[PDB]
């Protein structure tokens, strides 16, 4: 099995430096060219350049010649992308890709997300979403409001992972440099409140974990 | 590699 | 740079039907070696892109035979026969004939399913949030198709626009539906000025708004 694995999400202030890694397994690292691809705005793709893994010689696209540097640790099967003097427009996801011999990309890294912000690490406030007391129905929808955190990501689960059917978690929206999202769960109305429903919120960056029971109003 | 390399 | 123009930007296809995506290059992709290095990738929501077709018509290992590429010079087409739900996401054409390597802007493939009315749920602010001096009123508009929807907030009969933030899911891989959250954030004092809070959905599935409301009192 061939894999490209990338280093985890990065959170930097403007003007700072970041270095992202791309580690290859399951083949001879020095026999294939490694590329870097940026997720362009509107979720397009933009080629940044390649690096020869046998010679370490990089080739940059014009827009990436100034502040961007490709490097290798071939004994670790690892390619690096370094971005200096970080800008707001650097904030996106970065992929590494292996180039197949017919000059297409065969294996991709999962991506590294880069946040560029002046904001301070802030744990979320986690609020239960229970229906207005007055209302009565076959299924009931409950929720978890995860408000005012920085940075991404949070992990939201229901009943410690045991409720997975009938869940979806909305993408975060960014207001005043803080994130907010909500998570929705739908259960049979016969099971609530008799069977306790708990949203589990983990915010790695602030080392916070919160369990909030959804108690009827 | 067919092209470039 | 060689500009890659994709058409359409989005297409909606029923299960088992055929999808056709066009890619036009600003320069011939015919390399001096007589081949065109024109490739197709699919990027599923939250994932890295994956190659389907390379050098116009070559299927990557494990790519089903219902994916076929054709074309020459500046004009290329990807055909997806017998469309399956897990085909949904963003298709990119890419060229590597020329340096820099370039990508098309992407074409979103949406799976047609039966119309599904949104399940609307409104949630008053939690007692926990209100102590903080904030009041978020949350509305879920869950598991609907087609994608187009309009949400309106009303407070004691008056439309409210300021302080509303919306978040949309991608099309769901299991049921081909969309979901949307709409969150109205007030001060506790603003929230306690008014009684009746209404989340109204306008959708294909109803000539009337699909409404959920509650009274603070």
């Amino acid at each position: 099995l061939i894999q490209l694995v990338q280093s985890g999400p990065e959170v930097k202030k403007p003007g700072e430096t970041v270095k992202i890694s791309c580690t290859a397994s399951g083949y001879t690292f020095t026999n294939y060219v490694i590329h870097w691809v940026k997720q362009a705005p509107g979720k397009g793709l933009k080629w940044m350049g390649w690096i020869y893994t046998d010679t370490g010689e990089p080739t940059y696209a014009d827009d990436f010649k100034g502040r961007f540097a490709f490097s290798l640790e071939t004994s670790a099967n690892t390619a690096y992308l370094q971005i200096n003097n970080l800008k707001n427009e650097d904030m996106t996801t970065y992929f590494c890709a292996r180039e197949a011999y017919p000059n297409y990309f065969d294996y991709w890294g999962h991506g590294t997300t880069l946040t560029v912000s002046s904001a301070k690490t802030t744990p979320p406030s986690v609020y239960p979403l229970a229906p207005g007391s007055a209302a009565q129905n076959s299924m009931v929808t409950l929720g978890c409001l995860v408000k005012g955190y920085f940075p991404e990501p949070v992990t939201v689960t229901w009943n410690s992972g045991s409720l997975s059917s009938g869940v979806h978690t909305f993408p975060a929206v960014l207001q005043s440099d803080l994130y907010t999202l909500s998570s929705s769960v739908t259960v049979p109305s016969s099971t609530w409140p008799s069977e306790t429903v708990t949203c589990n919120v983990a915010h790695p960056a602030s080392s916070t974990k919160v369990d909030k029971k959804i108690v009827p109003r | 590699y067919e092209v470039h390399h | 740079d060689v500009v890659m123009t994709q058409t359409p930007l989005s297409l909606t296809v029923s299960l088992g039907d055929q999808a056709s995506i066009s890619c036009r290059s600003s320069q011939s992709l015919v390399h001096s070696n007589g081949n065109a290095y024109l490739h197709w990738y699919l990027q599923k929501p939250g994932q890295s892109p994956k190659v389907l077709i390379y050098k116009v018509s070559n299927r990557f290992s494990g790519v089903p035979d219902r994916f076929s590429g054709s074309g020459s010079g500046t004009d290329f087409t990807l055909k997806i026969s017998r469309v399956e739900a897990e085909d949904l996401g963003v298709y990119f054409c890419s060229q590597s004939t020329h340096v820099p390597y370039t990508f098309g802007g992407g074409t979103k493939l949406e799976i047609k399913r039966a119309d599904a009315a949104p399940t609307v749920s409104i949630f008053p602010p939690s007692s926990e949030q209100l102590t903080s001096g904030g009041a978020s009123v949350v509305c879920f508009l869950n598991n609907f198709y087609p994608k187009d929807i309009n949400v309106k907030w009303k407070i004691d009969g008056s439309e409210r626009q300021n302080g509303v933030l919306n978040s949309w899911t991608d099309q769901d891989s299991k049921d081909s539906t969309y979901s949307m959250s709409s969150t109205l954030t007030l001060t506790k004092d603003e929230y306690e000025r008014h009684n009746s809070y209404t989340c109204e959905a306008t959708h294909k599935t109803s000539t009337s708004p699909i409404v959920k409301s509650f009274n603070r009192n």
